[PDB]
């Protein structure tokens, strides 16, 4: 019938219509690069999102850096179960995971520890690379260098730690606010260390609210992740 | 307060929960045998149409 | 008998080649992979390749034999220059992973290929055209040397092989560097890590592979270069029938190389 | 004071489990034993459907057994034929993040949804010939984890703050809240004649409800783990749900109790969905091992699989009239069987 | 139905020591990973202890180590905490949460919105 045939050819011509947008939005979606941010009230994830910007139930953010294009998705509005929108996430470079290593004892280090642990060894997110800040440095180096606050009786094992061989301490800085901080990021690395897969690793820095170099080190970071997934595709790592 | 609330609505909605009838789970059976098995001639999943009727071959 | 190995050699190289691009296909059906065209483009060459040593099967005619040659040189042309194709598509992954998943493209994939078999087929039928390469004082049996002069290897050799191989080590030894610090960082965080509770991958990798793409023609070049150098050698018995063998064998080996050693096409195949 | 309210109600679940357990007087596996097994079910792939630039959440069935939708991780909504394989829409959404869609029995609309706490509604009839939003219903504090439509003017929402609602679209207001659950709500159906519909909520129990007054009729309990996907018997007096302990369960709405357990030892991941054939006789699930299950209903034994997806099977659906099931997955690949 | 019901409690002397009991019912004990938790007044709920399916992965928090021991016994579907010598800091509900979902290696049951899998309680009190 030539009516169903004029039908046949016009639903192919919109087909075709649409797959050329198809096309043209693959590029788009394959050039871009997208980060979940975690972390708690405590850490100053707030002030960490409005330095990169400088009900709704997720807040976007997007940035560029060297031509470059990165969309940084930050939960907001949801109860406080995590189970279940966690994996919603499964397809980002990277996590964003900020944690005030100024609040040991509530024990809140020991609960964004068992964060960290749980959120590593999912089993949706076996794949994803977290770029850990340690935030509040200054407040943790005030609190150390003078007051009664002893971390031995929440983290008792801090009494038989020296700081490591390849520590770079800041030129300035007292032996036990050092000593202190690598405490904190060996702590955090035990965790991520021991896997022992080689599918995804911790990138820690040891930041402020107001570092004016996060976005940089996000770059340099998700540059590093892309780097060693083609090294290892290709036999070399 | 608000353990209270819980606490009363909870034994409130339990209670009107308790307060209805059931059938035996024989009968139940029956029945859904009994549909299953009136509807057994109209399942093309379960008996393969000819291909000339099939749309999808 | 060397008809009888040439014979053998022809089978294998086809079997494996088709069997492997078939797989490919499959595997590009599925997903996108636009890294697995170069792939299925060497297997495609090295088929063919095949298919062109089954072709001098029969001697073993001047124009007829200069027709064969020339489509013997054009296949291994091809396959030479997709092994390029594909060393340059990794080095650019790795050294500039935004820029590359920025550009690359199925596109350029096409674009790529399809000038590399234009190329190929160009250098393969230029001594048919140019009177310098040409011999002259036909016997009556053909040969690689009966119809072409030693002056049109050496011209390969000098434009050819040697300034590609001068860029397929060039890419795999900057490629090395890279893995090298990234291995020293990831070894500083795993000791660091364990206080707080591969060595030779990389190198053996990239010897294995810039031995397999060296050893396969320099043997050939090399003679030819001093065939034309010395005019009292008479390099032509080992020349063109033992010299020869080593850069068409090269064609069993890419599949395991480039193809096999995926885990992606090693997990097709074993479900094929 | 509020111990004794607890101990009441210790004393109204005993006087409930007595009275279910007074009513059982055999097994469903007793009665249906007699009938002959369906033997075996083999389908195969009749179509597969491309041009989802990511993983597929979820699609829903048209009416009329041609035309389905579907989302994905991309961001896009795409309306199909199934006949033909021609893309008849590709709707460009809002946000990314989408874990359902529907398909108004009128053909006219379709419903996304997603972590943004919002299910929006696109006319698909437009004069311009341009499908765009119509109407954006917000008020969950939650995401959205089910949107489905009653009829052209009423939509009933699963949330995960812990409560469905029922939507009027015209002027975009609820009009009932059901609350009562304790964990997320994690999916939904509509019974055949559209007066009751259940719920599972990730609290290892499901729900009945009365859509006209808006209240708990029946809670039904015996799974272990979350509740996954939920599905109605075709007469309506039964039920069928998938958690992640790795079983699906068969629940009768008079009898309000379990009739029987679909399982099996070498099934260990959590089943994605559920569905029932056009005459109830065969309950297929989609599991987290990449692979579909045909399960006998009345029998409780394995028949057949669907097993040509390389990825999780997300979704899934029959036809209208039993022409066909459709299976999403993870690997961007809607495949048809029959 | 999952059901899990927490007994031992009371108030004891410092330097004391004492053994809070957990039964479970409804599900397959065997399966999961096992948990302690408690709520001092006054803040909110904290991770105390967790072990795996089997019993061989245990793991205290920083301030009850060498004090508590955690021991499960699954011809039983039943879970111990042993507390000696108690401090006036430990003055708090006791619960048992548990994994939500069987064979895994993850967790996220702290939840202050009632976890659905998680006790009801038993009261632990120090003092002189
Ligand atoms: C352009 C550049 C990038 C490049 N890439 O690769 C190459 N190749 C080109 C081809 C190679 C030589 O190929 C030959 C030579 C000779 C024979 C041959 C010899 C004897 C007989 S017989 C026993 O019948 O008389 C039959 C054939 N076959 C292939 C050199 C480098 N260039």
């Amino acid at each position: 019938t030539e009516d169903q045939r004029n039908e046949e050819k016009a639903q192919r011509e919109a087909n075709k219509k649409i797959e050329k947008q198809l096309q043209k939005d693959k590029q788009v979606y394959r050039a871009t690069h997208r980060l979940l941010l975690l972390g708690a009230g405590e850490s100053g994830k707030n002030t960490i999102v409005k330095q990169m910007r400088i009900t709704s139930g997720i807040f976007e953010t997007k940035f560029q850096v060297d031509k470059v294009n990165f969309h940084m998705f930050d939960v907001g509005a949801q109860r406080d179960e995590r189970r279940k929108w966690i994996q919603c996430f499964n397809d980002v470079t990277a996590i964003i995971f900020v944690v005030a290593s100024s609040s040991y004892n509530t024990n809140r280090l020991q609960a964004a520890l068992k964060l960290f642990d749980s959120i590593w060894n999912n089993k949706w997110l076996r794949d994803t690379s977290v770029i850990l800040f340690l935030n509040k440095q200054d407040l943790l180096a005030e609190k150390v260098l003078a007051g009664k606050s002893k971390i031995e009786d929440y983290f008792p094992e801090f009494a038989r730690y020296t700081t490591p061989e390849d520590a770079t301490p800041e030129p300035g800085e007292d032996p036990r606010v050092t000593r202190a901080k690598y405490f904190i990021r060996d702590e955090f690395l035990r965790i991520s260390t021991a896997s022992g897969d080689g599918r995804h690793y911790c990138y820690p820095h040891f930041t402020c609210s107001v570092d004016t170099e996060n976005i940089r080190r996000v770059f340099n970071d998700c540059r590093d992740i892309i780097q060693r997934m083609h090294l290892r595709q290709y036999e070399l790592l | 307060t608000a353990s209270i609330a819980q606490a009363r609505k909870l034994v409130e909605q339990l209670k009107m929960e308790a307060n209805i009838d059931r059938i035996k789970v024989s009968k139940a059976a029956a029945d859904l045998m009994a549909y299953c098995e009136a509807h057994a001639k109209e399942d093309p999943l379960l008996t393969p149409v000819p291909a000339s009727e099939n749309p999808f071959r | 008998s060397f008809g009888v190995i040439l014979a053998v050699l022809a089978s294998l190289i086809i079997a494996t080649n088709t069997l492997v691009a078939v797989a490919v296909l499959l595997l590009i059906h599925k997903n996108d992979g636009v890294s697995l065209c170069f792939t299925l483009n060497l297997a495609v060459a090295d088929t063919l390749i095949g298919v062109a040593i089954s072709g001098l099967l029969t001697d073993q005619q001047k124009t007829l034999c200069s027709l064969r040659m020339a489509f013997v040189t054009s296949s291994a042309a091809a396959s030479v220059l997709t092994v390029m194709l594909i060393t340059f598509d990794r080095y650019l992954a790795i050294k500039q992973p935004f820029r590359y998943l920025k550009i690359m493209s199925g596109f350029v994939a096409g674009a790529c290929i399809a000038g590399l078999w234009l190329v190929s087929y160009l250098i393969g039928f230029l001594p048919l055209g140019i009177p310098m390469f040409q011999q002259t004082a036909y016997k009556g049996q053909c040969s690689f040397f009966a119809v072409f002069h030693p002056h049109f290897v050496l011209t390969l050799s000098c434009v050819g092989f040697f300034p590609a191989m001068l860029l397929f080590v060039f890419f795999y030894c900057d490629m090395l560097k890279i893995a090298s610090m990234h291995s020293q960082q990831i070894r500083k965080m795993e000791h660091a890590g364990a206080m707080a509770g591969s060595d030779f991958k990389a190198l053996r990798t990239v010897s294995v592979l810039i031995g397999s793409f060296a050893l396969s023609w320099t043997p050939f070049l090399i003679t030819g270069i001093v065939q034309v150098a010395c005019q009292e050698c008479h390099l032509y018995l080992v020349l063109e029938r033992y010299l020869w063998l080593l850069g068409v064998g090269n064609s069993l080996l890419n599949p395991l190389i480039y193809a096999y050693w995926q885990k992606e096409v090693r997990l097709q195949l074993y479900h094929m | 004071e509020l111990d004794q309210l607890r101990q009441e109600a210790e004393q109204l679940k005993n006087q409930i489990r007595d009275a279910r357990k007074a009513c059982a007087d055999a097994t469903l596996s007793q009665i249906t034993n007699n009938i002959d097994p369906v033997g075996r079910i083999q389908m195969r792939t009749r179509r597969t459907l491309r041009g989802h630039l990511a993983k597929i959440y979820a699609m829903h069935w048209g009416t009329d057994s041609r035309l389905l939708v579907s989302a994905s991780q991309d961001g896009k909504l795409i309306i199909w034929d199934s006949y033909t394989t021609n893309k008849v829409h590709a709707i460009p959404l809002r946000s990314s993040w989408v874990m359902t869609c529907a398909y108004a029995p009128s053909g006219n609309y379709v419903a996304c949804g997603g972590l943004d706490n919002i299910c929006s509604i696109y006319n698909l009839k437009t004069r311009e010939g341009n499908v765009r939003v119509s109407r954006e219903l917000a008020g969950h504090t939650g995401y959205l984890s089910c949107c489905r439509f009653l009829d052209d003017n009423q939509i009933v929402t699963s949330s995960g703050d812990t409560t469905c609602a029922l939507w009027d679209i015209e002027t975009g207001q609820q009009t009932t809240t059901f609350t009562g659950h304790t964990g997320d709500v994690m999916s939904l159906s509509l019974a055949p004649d559209t007066r009751l519909f259940v719920s599972g909520a990730c609290d290892a129990s499901a729900k009945l409800w009365d859509v006209r007054e808006g209240m708990c009729r029946q809670t039904f309990t015996g799974h272990e783990s979350d509740i996954n996907a939920i599905c109605f018997f075709p007469n309506g007096n039964a039920f069928a749900t998938g958690s992640d302990d790795a079983t699906c369960r068969l629940f009768d709405l008079r009898a309000d109790q379990e009739l029987m357990t679909y399982s099996h030892d070498n099934i260990i991941c959590g089943i994605t969905s559920v569905s029932f054939s056009k005459s109830g006789r065969l309950l297929l699930a989609g599991y987290d091992d990449f692979n579909c299950n045909v399960w006998d209903a009345l029998k409780a034994d394995r028949a057949g699989v669907l097993a040509g997806h390389d990825n999780r099977v997300s979704c899934l659906g029959v036809t209208d009239d039993g022409m066909a099931v459709a299976t999403g997955s993870w690997d961007s690949f809607l495949k048809i069987w029959n | 139905q999952v059901q899990l019901q927490e007994s031992g409690g009371g108030l004891v002397q410092p330097g004391g020591s004492l053994r809070l009991s957990c039964a479970a019912s409804g599900f397959t004990f065997s399966n999961y990973k096992m948990n302690w938790v408690r709520q001092a007044p006054g803040k909110g709920l904290e991770w105390v202890s967790d072990i795996s399916q089997s019993g061989a992965s245990i793991s205290y928090t920083g301030s009850v180590k060498g004090r508590f021991t955690i021991s499960r016994d699954n011809a039983k579907n039943t879970l111990y905490l042993q507390m000696n010598s108690l401090k006036p800091e430990d003055t708090a509900v006791y619960y048992c949460a548990r994994c939500p979902a069987p064979f895994t290696r993850d967790c996220f049951d702290v939840t202050s919105t009632t976890y659905a899998y998680r006790g009801q309680g038993t009261q632990v009190t120090v003092s002189s």
